[PDB]
Formats: C-alpha cells, structure tokens, sequence
C-alpha cells in the first residue's frame, strides 16, 4: 500500500529565535508530494532499511508500539540500539545484544556483553517523529497534538521540535519496529532546499520547496 | 576588516594609504548630493505668504496650499505621496541631510504661492501683483489663443480645472505603483548595504570567517597567512562597493540636473 | 590633529573629519549552564571497603561532572601524582569516559603503579600499559584496614610456584596457568599454592602496610566528551559596554532588558548576518537584549588660521551623557546630529555658513567666538493681493553676471612596464 | 571560471556571493537597452497612412 | 624566492593602477558632459537671444 503525503514533515531545524524573516534553509527533510509506505500491521514487523534519517508517523491511542532497535549488524559483533517506552521510563541502552527472531515486550534481551552505556529519561493522537544520525550525535524529534484537516489522511500543517539528543556515536545502518507476543506508515529523507516563514512570536507558519515546480 | 584586533591593524597599516582614497570618495559624493539638494530648490530668495481671504475667480486650491491644521503645514497631496511610498553596526554610519523636511515644504508653499499671486515677474525681480483672471488671459495670448475666449468661459474652465484636480486626487489615492523610481532607488540603496554586510561572514578559502578564534587556535607562522587572505578579500568586497555607489551617485546626478532644468523653466515661466 | 590629516601648516574656514572615537570595554563576565549533578566520587576515593589487588575493582564514571580540585588541593592522600596533564588544569578538562581502579597493596608496592614498570602486581595483578595514566593516588589504610585487625585479609597473585628453575634468589615466573578456580586452584593434591596473602600487621612496620591505591584512567577521541570540570562563574553588570563569551559565544555589547518571549528550546535570537540580538541566561532563565557600544566619527569646525586659532568640536550621532578642555568643560549642546562642544547656542537665526546638519549651522557672521545657529530659509514679505489691483515697473536697470564653466583637463599618459 | 566541474564549483561558493551582482548589473544593463531603444521610438499612439 | 617576491610586489602595484584608471575614467565621463553643457550655452546665447 501507497500514500501521498501533502504537505507532513517540517521542523525547526536549529535552535536560533527570529521573527518575520523569510529564511532559506539548506538540510534533509521530507519532499512535498512524496510517497510514504503506508502499512496496516494487525491479524508484519519487516526490517527496514534506515540510510540517513527516517520520518515516522502513527495513530494508535494505546500500547503497542513501544519500541525501536537500530543497527547495522543485529549481532554481539557490533553495539546496537535500544529505544523501548515503558509508560513510566524511557531506557535506551547502545550496549551489545544478540540476534533475535522477532521481539515480544511491552508493559529479547540476549546479553550485555561489552555494555559501555546505557540512558534514562522520563480522529486520535497523531504521533509524529523524525529521527536523525550525523556526525556521532543521535536526534529524535517529536509532535504529540494531532490536527484534523481531513479523516483517514495525514493533513495539515505543523512544526516539529526537538526533545533529546545524544552523543553515541554509532553507525547505524538499520533499524525495526517492536510489538507484544499475541497503522504507522514510514517515509524517507532526501538533501532538500526549503525556504521557511517564521511567525511574530518565532513559529513557523509556512514553507515553500525549491524543487518541485517552476512556481517554487 | 579588523574587528578590533592588534596584528590586524599591525598586517594592515603596510598596505598603504587607500582608507584616506575611499573616505574622500564618499564625502565627495555626500557633499555632491548636499549640492544637488541645494541647486535644485534654492531657487527663491525669500517667503511670500498667501492673503487670509482667497478669491481667485472661482478657481479653487484648498487641496493643494499647506494646512495650518496639520504641524507640518503639509498639504493634502504631500501627506498622500508621504504615506504611500514606505522604506550603525560595525563602521557603517548614514549621516542626516542638511535641510531638513520642513524647510523643504516651505520652499515648495513659497514657490506656489509666489507663482500663484505674481505670475512669473518674480522669477526676474521683485514680485508684482495681478489678479489670476488677468494672467490666464496672458497665458492664452501665450499659445495663440487670443484672450477674447477666456473671459467668455470662465465658469466653465473653472469647473474643468476643479474636476481634473479631483481626479487625480482620486487617482493617486487609489492607485498604487505609481511611484516606482523612488521606490526602486531606495531598493537599491538598502538592497547594495545589506549584501555589503552580509559578505562579511564568507571564508574567503580561510579556516574560518571568525578572527578570534582563528587567532586563539593558532600560532603566528600560518595565522599571518590566513589573516592575509581574509584582509585582501574584505578590501576587494570594499572596493567594488565603493565604485558602485560612485556610478549610481553620477546617475542620480543627471537626474538632478534634468529636474532642476525642468523647475526652472516650466514653473518660473511657460514652456 | 587637523593639520596632520591635511599634511598642512595653513588650513582654511571649515569643517573637516579628523578621526572616529570608540567607546571602550570594561569588566567582562563568562557564564556556563546552571548545575551538573556531581557523580558518588566519596563512594570511590572514600569507601568503607576495597578489593584485592589480583581482582582490583574497575568502575565506570561518565555523564555528569568531576571536580578534581576538592581532591587535588585537599592533603589527605598520601601520595598522588598525574601524567601527561597537570592536576589543576583537570577542573577545565573534557572527556569522553572515566575508568576507576581500586585496590589495596604494601606501601613499598605504591611505587610499581606506572607505565614500563616491573613486578608481581604489574605482571600479574595489575597490568598497566605502556601508555599514559590519568592519576594515581594512594593514601594509608593502617587507620580502618589493618588496626581493626584485617592483618591477612587480602590476597595477590604471586605465581603457581610450579614450573621454574633456580635463576637467582627469588624463584620468580610469569608462567601463571592455572588461577580460574575460585579455591585459588587445586593442583591435584594441593602440591602448588598460588595466590599468597599479605601480612597487614599495623605493628610490623610502616614499610608494608595497607595502602589504598586508585588509579584513573581518561578515554580520548572514542565519542564526544560527557564529562568536564567544574567552570568558573561570576555575576553580571548591567548598563556597561562589556565583552563577555555568556554561556559560549562571544560579543562585546551593552545589556540590557528584553521584551522578547521564547520557546521553551531557544538559545539565543538574532535578525541579520549572524549578529546576535537576544541571549538568555541558563542560571537565570531570563532574556536580555544586546545593543552595540557607540562609536562614529568626529569632526572639527574652524574658521581659519588666519581669522582666529580656536575651534568647535562635534561628534557624530552619539547621545554624549558619556563622552569621556574639550571633554567635559566647555558648554555643550545636543544636536539631532550628534552634538557638538565649544560653541554657544543663540535663538536667534541668520544666514548659514558652515553646514553642519540637521538644519543648523555654526559660524561668528549675523565676539571672538563661535556660535551655531538654525539657518534662515530667507527674508519675509507678503503681497497685497487684490481682485482689481495691478503694479507696473517705471525704471529698468542693466547686470553684467558671469558665469564659469570647465571644459578640459590635463592629458596624462601611463607606461605599463615602466612603472 | 569553471568549465563544467565539480572541485571549481565547491571552491566558488566559498568564496562569496560575487555573482549575484554581477548577474543583477547585466540584466539591468540589458532591460536598460531596450527602455532606450522603446523610449526613443516609441512616440505615437496610432498608425496614419 | 625572488619569484615569490616580485610575485606580490606586482599583484600590488597592479591593484593600484587598476583603481587609479577607473577614477580617472569616471572624472573624465562627467568633465565630458559638463563640456557639452558648456557648448550648447555658448552656442545658443551667444550667436542668437535666449
Ligand atoms: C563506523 O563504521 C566503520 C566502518 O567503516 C567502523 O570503523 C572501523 O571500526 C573497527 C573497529 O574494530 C576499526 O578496527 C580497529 O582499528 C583500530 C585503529 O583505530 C585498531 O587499533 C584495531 O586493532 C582495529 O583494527 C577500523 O579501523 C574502523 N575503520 C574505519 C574506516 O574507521 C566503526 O566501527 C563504525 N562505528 C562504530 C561506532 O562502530
Ligand atoms: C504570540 O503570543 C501571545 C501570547 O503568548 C499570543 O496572545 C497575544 O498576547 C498579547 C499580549 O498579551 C495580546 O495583546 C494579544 O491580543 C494576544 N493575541 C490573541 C490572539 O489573544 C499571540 O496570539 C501570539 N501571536 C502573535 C502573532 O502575537
Ligand atoms: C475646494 O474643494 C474642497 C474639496 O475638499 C472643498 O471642501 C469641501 O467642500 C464641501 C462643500 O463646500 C464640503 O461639503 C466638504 O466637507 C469639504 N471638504 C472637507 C474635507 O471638509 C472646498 O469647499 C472647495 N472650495 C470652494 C471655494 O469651492
Ligand atoms: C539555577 O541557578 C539559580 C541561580 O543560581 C539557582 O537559584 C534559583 O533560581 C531560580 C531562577 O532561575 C529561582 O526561581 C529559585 O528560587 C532559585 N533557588 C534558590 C534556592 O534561590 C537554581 O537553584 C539553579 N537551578 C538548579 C537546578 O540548580
Ligand atoms: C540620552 O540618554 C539619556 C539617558 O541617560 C536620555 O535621557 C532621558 O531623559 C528623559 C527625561 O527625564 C527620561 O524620561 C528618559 O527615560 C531618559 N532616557 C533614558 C533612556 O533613560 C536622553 O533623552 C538621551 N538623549 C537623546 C537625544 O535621546
Ligand atoms: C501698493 O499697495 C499695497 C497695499 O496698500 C502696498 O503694500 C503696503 O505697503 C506699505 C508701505 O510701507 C507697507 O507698510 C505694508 O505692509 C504693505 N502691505 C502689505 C500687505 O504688505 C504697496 O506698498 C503699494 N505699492 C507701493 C509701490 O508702495
Ligand atoms: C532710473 O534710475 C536711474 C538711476 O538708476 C536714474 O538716473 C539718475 O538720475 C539722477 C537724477 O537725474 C542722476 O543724479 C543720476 O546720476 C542718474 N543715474 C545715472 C546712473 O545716470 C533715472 O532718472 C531713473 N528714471 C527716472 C524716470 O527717474
Ligand atoms: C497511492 C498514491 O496516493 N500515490 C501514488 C500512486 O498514484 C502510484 O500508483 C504509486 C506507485 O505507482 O505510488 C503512490
Ligand atoms: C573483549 C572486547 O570486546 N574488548 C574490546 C576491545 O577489543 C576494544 O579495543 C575496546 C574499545 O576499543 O572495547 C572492548
Ligand atoms: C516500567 O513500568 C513499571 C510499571 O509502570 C514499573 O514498575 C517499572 O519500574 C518501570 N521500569 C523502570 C525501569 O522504571
Ligand atoms: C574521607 O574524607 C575525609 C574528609 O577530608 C578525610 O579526612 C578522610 O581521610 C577520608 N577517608 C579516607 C579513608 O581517606
Ligand atoms: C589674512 O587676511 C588678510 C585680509 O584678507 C590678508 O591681508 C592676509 O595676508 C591674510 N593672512 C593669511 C596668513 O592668510
Ligand atoms: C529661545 O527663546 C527663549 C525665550 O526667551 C529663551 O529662553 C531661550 O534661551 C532661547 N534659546 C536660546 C538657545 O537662547
């Protein structure tokens, strides 16, 4: 299954205050008009690809999906990541785990072998998220209000800002969902050029691409 | 192109002379303007002021002599043109012009009022008095017309005159876009100093485009050529900054020139 | 100063533009984020217990901050030494990770815990490479170790004593096989003992007593640094022109109190060409606003060498409550261009002579002084106007005007090689 | 200054934004000329045979 | 090294001209039009009346 996103996937991309400029921004983000893999995971977990960011987007008002492995091998060979939710604490452990048919947890562990880290930090609800890896340092960004332009279609405009940040400096290559022991789609980024309107109070209000039509 | 630092003034003081070439410049075109300012409206020598009472054979010019009601004593045409066309970090500076706008708007009501109540005697001598009626008939002898018309169709031309000054009140209220060379003249002005401020932050093929911590990061033997580079490409930006205003301020003069002809001529006189 | 700009002995009635004028700077202030939670160091450096020195505890210490100088500058550790870094500038060093290792040893063992060193606890115990080491520190523990009776309490592995030969007075092999058993191994029929003990007795001699030794070891250039040192902080000055670096990036500026709100995740605002507008303080979580300290050109007015010697001194759009003879004593008067000191002001109002700006000017034309004015526009009449009234000139007079105009200049030619 | 490359080009845009104005002037240059040329001709409103 | 050192010396002296004659260009561009302004006076109020 397929989708077109109209207008999804623009946040804040650094952290400096303006107000009423037109500011033309160089970075990855999502095309306007861009295909988006739509999957209805209920009675498929599939490995996917990471390369460089990927932009994520989900409806479901309950716990299910929790948790994010990223990888490049899956093996003890080489660490991986461990971002899984918990209602009342968020681990995220970069330590090293062995291979695993297909997970079961919700509110897998192999081993910690060579364990070098390990971090704690605290019409539906659209969960929306952009995850990033550059130069060591390990981005997630967020929106959790939902805006009903249209039904059964991700509609409408909005920012994103950033909620953590990490310094693991790992290579990451490739990543998988998680579920329990018994609708979110997935898009790609791509080296665009945006041109960004910010608000009087410093929000963004409107973007235009530099990409997609003569007009722009 | 030092940003208060020492051995930048110490790299710079052996390039030679040029600031004292470039600061002439541009006060030579500063006064240049002054002067255009000044030929262009000192044209009277001194301030006639129209009578309380005003009967000018039915013609009617409240709209265009200067209102005691507004502080300014600015007409209604001038607030118009005012309000339609709209518009010191590190050394660039932008001086005040020596006459202010008030004095400006009392050049201009003495202008009108002079070339209303006189005619054109004021423009070779002293002002002589003359009823507007009377100089209308001197003005249609003036293109062929003999003066038998005028006084048989008064009422009429005053009606035409009153008619086509409301209209085109009407018009430049309404209709915008009118105005474009001043307004493009301003665009360029801030358009050329915006990118001239926005070149200072480019590499120039150094290591980086801030000087203190190029400096604190490194040791003289390498550092002076880093700071060679980033000198000589800031010097280059200036200079064609420089010899860009230069030809802008020549055309502007041309300009000056054509209106000042034009105001002397077809105010102080008839074409 | 105006006749070195003109390279002259003689000038002439004018204004000229000598030189700028720049305010100073004054104190500076450097700022950091507000607090670090302090990592458990007493729970290390200060435990009631240690390890053994053939299984010397090794602990992990990252994501917070280390302050070095409590430990450094306080003489409660017998010995302490650091390599390749001195000691005091770790309060201002980053690192990626921190390595701990504890243990507890002779006093005469203290001086073997070193690169390229030698012995049963480099060999076999603790096994330090030939790289550099972070900071050793050891202090005495016949005060809680041995005098509450812990005499034979800990353990280091010797040797096997099994396989070697008689090669000087201490039998002495790193042949150590065997080991993996919890019950220091069996030989079959206890033939070899390994893992000796160590004779902790507090009255035996100061020479081989119990002494705690923690070795800390950096991690370099594997990930970016999470751990750093404490970093000094100072107040602030408000109304000053102060350079300052204010939680990272540097500026020289005057603060001052903002109007802007942030989102919960700025750091600081700008408008144009990456200039700084608006900054906010993490100890404070307040925003101020930065302005540029003033600078501009100054200027001088004279009438002449020849009329008199005196002159007025302008500067050119600064408020001048603060400029600092011709600094603070001579009458001065606010000008919409800047203002200007030495001149007196008159209501009066005459021809212009000097320009200056704004519509003033300054001269002595209508006592030896020099006076600045607001210019005339011109003489006042006003003419009867009249519906039935006429003026007709009766005499005529003839002028001879002149009129000059350029019409050439001198024809210079230029050798390229030559010149 | 290139010539159809890629090392030329990277080491172009390090160096500022010279271009943009050198493009701006010969535009201008260019609709300069043909104001002339439509401003000098240009002078009637209707066509007489 | 010589080379090197006229290298600059050159590139210097060459910046110098290269400014000298644009400033010579433009004094001559508004001499010139000065001149023609002078003509046309001469030739209109001297050889008929104004
Ligand atoms: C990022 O991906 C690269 C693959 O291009 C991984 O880099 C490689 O990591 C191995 C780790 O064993 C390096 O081998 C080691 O190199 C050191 C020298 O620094 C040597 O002393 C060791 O004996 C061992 O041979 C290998 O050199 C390195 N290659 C490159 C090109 O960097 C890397 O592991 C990935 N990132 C992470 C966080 O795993
Ligand atoms: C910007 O934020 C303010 C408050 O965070 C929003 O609310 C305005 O607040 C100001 C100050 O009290 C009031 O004068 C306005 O009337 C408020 N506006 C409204 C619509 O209530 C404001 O809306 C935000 N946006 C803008 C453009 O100011
Ligand atoms: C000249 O024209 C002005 C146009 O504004 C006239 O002012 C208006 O006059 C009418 C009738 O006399 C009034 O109803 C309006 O209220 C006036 N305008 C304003 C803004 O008050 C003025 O009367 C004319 N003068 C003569 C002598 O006809
Ligand atoms: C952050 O720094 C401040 C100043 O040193 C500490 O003091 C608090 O400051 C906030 C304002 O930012 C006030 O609202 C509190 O009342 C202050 N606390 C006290 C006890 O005076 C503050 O404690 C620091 N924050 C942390 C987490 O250490
Ligand atoms: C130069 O700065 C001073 C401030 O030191 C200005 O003084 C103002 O004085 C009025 C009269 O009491 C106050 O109401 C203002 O609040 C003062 N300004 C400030 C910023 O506090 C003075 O006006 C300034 N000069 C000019 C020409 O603006
Ligand atoms: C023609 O008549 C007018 C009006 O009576 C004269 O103007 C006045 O002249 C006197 C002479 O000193 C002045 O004091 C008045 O101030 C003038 N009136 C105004 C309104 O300015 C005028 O002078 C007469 N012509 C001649 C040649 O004397
Ligand atoms: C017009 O003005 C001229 C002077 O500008 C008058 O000529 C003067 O007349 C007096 C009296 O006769 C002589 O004393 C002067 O010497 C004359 N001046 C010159 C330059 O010769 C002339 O009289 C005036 N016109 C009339 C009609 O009076
Ligand atoms: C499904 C949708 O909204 N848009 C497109 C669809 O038109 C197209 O057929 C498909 C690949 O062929 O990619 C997606
Ligand atoms: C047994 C084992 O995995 N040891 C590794 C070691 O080889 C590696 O050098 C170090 C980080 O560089 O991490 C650990
Ligand atoms: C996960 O949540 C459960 C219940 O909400 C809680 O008991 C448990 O401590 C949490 N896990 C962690 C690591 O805090
Ligand atoms: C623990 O800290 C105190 C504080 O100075 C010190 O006096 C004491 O010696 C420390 N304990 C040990 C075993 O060094
Ligand atoms: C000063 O002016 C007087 C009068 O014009 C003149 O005689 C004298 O030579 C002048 N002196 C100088 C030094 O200019
Ligand atoms: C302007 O006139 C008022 C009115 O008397 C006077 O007080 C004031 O001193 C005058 N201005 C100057 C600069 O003398």
């Amino acid at each position: 299954a397929y989708t077109n996103s109209f207008t999804r996937g623009v946040y804040y991309p650094d952290k400096v205050f303006r107000s009423s400029v037109l500011h033309s921004t160089q970075d990855l983000f999502l095309p306007f008009f861009s295909n988006v893999t739509w999957f209805h995971a209920i009675h498929d977990n599939p490995v996917l690809p990471f390369n460089d960011g990927v932009y994520f987007a989900s409806t479901e008002k309950s716990n299910i999906i929790r948790g994010w492995i990223f990888g490049t091998t899956l093996d003890s060979k080489t660490q991986s990541l461990l971002i899984v939710n918990n209602a009342t604490n968020v681990v995220i452990k970069v330590c090293e785990f062995q291979f695993c048919n297909d997970p079961f947890l919700g509110v897998v562990y192999s081993s910690a072998n060579n364990c070098t880290f390990e971090y704690v930090s605290q019409f539906k609800n659209l969960r929306e998220f952009v995850f990033k890896n550059i130069d060591g340092y390990f981005k997630i960004y967020s929106k959790h209000t939902p805006i009903n332009l249209v039904r059964d279609l991700p509609q409408g405009f909005s920012a994103l800002e950033p909620l953590v940040d990490l310094p693991i400096g790992i290579n990451i290559t490739r990543f998988q969902t998680l579920l329990a022991l018994h609708a979110y789609y997935v898009g790609y980024l791509q080296p665009r050029t945006f041109l960004l309107k910010y608000n009087e109070n410093g929000t963004i209000t409107d973007a235009v691409d530099c990409a997609l039509d003569p007009l722009s | 192109i030092c940003g208060d630092s020492t051995e930048c003034s110490n790299l710079l003081l052996q390039y030679g002379s040029f600031c004292t070439q470039l600061n002439r410049a541009l006060t030579g075109i500063a006064v240049e303007q002054d002067k255009n300012t000044q030929e262009v409206f000192a044209q009277v020598k001194q301030i006639y002021k129209t009578p309380p009472i005003k009967d000018f054979g039915g013609f009617n010019f409240s709209q265009i002599l200067p209102d005691p009601s507004k502080p300014s004593k600015r007409s209604f045409i001038e607030d118009l043109l005012f309000n339609k066309v709209t518009l010191k970090f590190n050394g660039l500076t932008v001086l005040p012009p020596l006459l202010t706008d008030e004095m400006i708007a009392q050049y201009t009501s003495a202008l009108l009022a002079g070339t209303i109540t006189s005619g054109w005697t004021f423009g070779a001598g002293a002002a002589l008095q003359i009823p507007f009626a009377m100089q209308m008939a001197y003005r249609f002898n003036g293109i062929g017309v003999t003066q038998n018309v005028l006084y048989e169709n008064q009422k009429l031309i005053a009606n035409q005159f009153n008619s086509a000054i409301g209209k085109i009140q009407d018009s430049l209220s309404s209709t915008a876009s009118a105005l474009g060379k001043l307004q493009d003249v301003v665009n360029q002005n801030a358009q050329a100093l915006n990118t001239l401020v926005k070149q200072l932050s480019s590499n120039f093929g150094a290591i980086s485009s801030v000087l203190n911590d190029i400096l604190s990061r490194l040791d003289p033997p390498e550092a002076e050529v880093q700071i060679d580079r980033l000198i000589t490409g800031r010097l280059q930006s200036l200079q064609t900054y420089v010899t860009q205003q230069l030809i802008r301020a020549a055309e502007i003069r041309a300009s000056a020139n054509l209106a000042a002809t034009k105001m002397s001529e077809c105010v102080l006189g008839q074409s | 100063e105006t006749k070195c700009t003109l390279k002259s002995f003689t000038v002439e009635k004018g204004i000229y533009q000598t030189s700028n004028f720049r305010v100073q700077p004054t104190e500076s202030i450097v700022r950091f984020p507000n607090i670090t939670n302090l990592c458990p160091f007493g729970e290390v450096f200060n435990a009631t217990r240690f390890a053994s020195v053939y299984a010397w505890n090794r602990k992990r210490i990252s994501n917070c901050v280390a302050d070095y100088s409590v430990l450094y500058n306080s003489a409660s550790f017998s010995t302490f030494k650091c390599y390749g870094v001195s000691p005091t500038k770790l309060n201002d060093l980053c690192f990626t990770n921190v390595y701990a290792d504890s243990f507890v040893i002779r006093g005469d063992e203290v001086r073997q815990i070193a690169p390229g060193q030698t012995g049963k606890i480099a060999d076999y115990n603790y096994k330090l490479p030939d790289d550099f080491t972070g900071c050793v520190i050891a202090w005495n523990s016949n005060n809680l170790d041995s005098k509450v009776g812990g005499n034979y309490n800990y353990l280091y592995r010797l040797f096997r004593k099994s396989n070697l030969k008689p090669f000087e007075r201490d039998i002495s092999t790193e042949i150590y096989q065997a080991g993996s058993t919890p019950c220091n191994g069996v030989e079959g029929f206890n033939c070899y003992f390994p893992l000796q003990s160590y004779g902790f007795q507090p009255t035996n001699g100061v020479g081989y007593q119990p002494y705690r030794v923690v070795v800390l070891s950096f991690e370099l250039l594997h990930a970016p640094a999470t751990v750093c040192g404490p970093k000094k902080s100072t107040n602030l000055v408000k109304n000053k022109c102060v350079n300052f670096n204010f939680n990272g990036l540097t500026g020289t500026g005057v603060l001052t109190e903002s109007n802007k709100k942030f989102l919960p995740f700025q750091q600081f605002g700008r408008d144009i060409a990456d200039t700084t507008d608006a900054v906010r303080d993490p100890q404070t979580l307040e925003i101020l606003d930065i302005t540029p300290c003033s600078f501009g050109g100054v200027s001088v007015i004279t009438p002449g060498t020849n009329t008199s010697n005196q002159v007025a001194v302008l500067y050119q759009g600064v408020n001048c409550t603060e400029v600092p003879v011709y600094s603070t004593g001579s009458n001065v008067f606010q000008t919409r261009a800047g203002c200007l000191i030495g001149a007196e002001h008159v209501n009066n109002s005459y021809e212009c002579d000097i320009p200056i700006g704004a519509g003033i000017c300054a001269s002595y034309q209508t006592s030896q002084s020099i006076i600045a004015y607001t210019m005339s526009l011109g003489a006042e009449n006003s003419v009867a106007y009249s519906n039935n009234s006429i003026a007709i000139p009766t005499n005529f007079t003839i002028s001879v005007t002149t009129e000059i105009l350029p019409v050439s200049m001198t024809k210079t030619s230029v050798d390229c090689t030559m010149y």
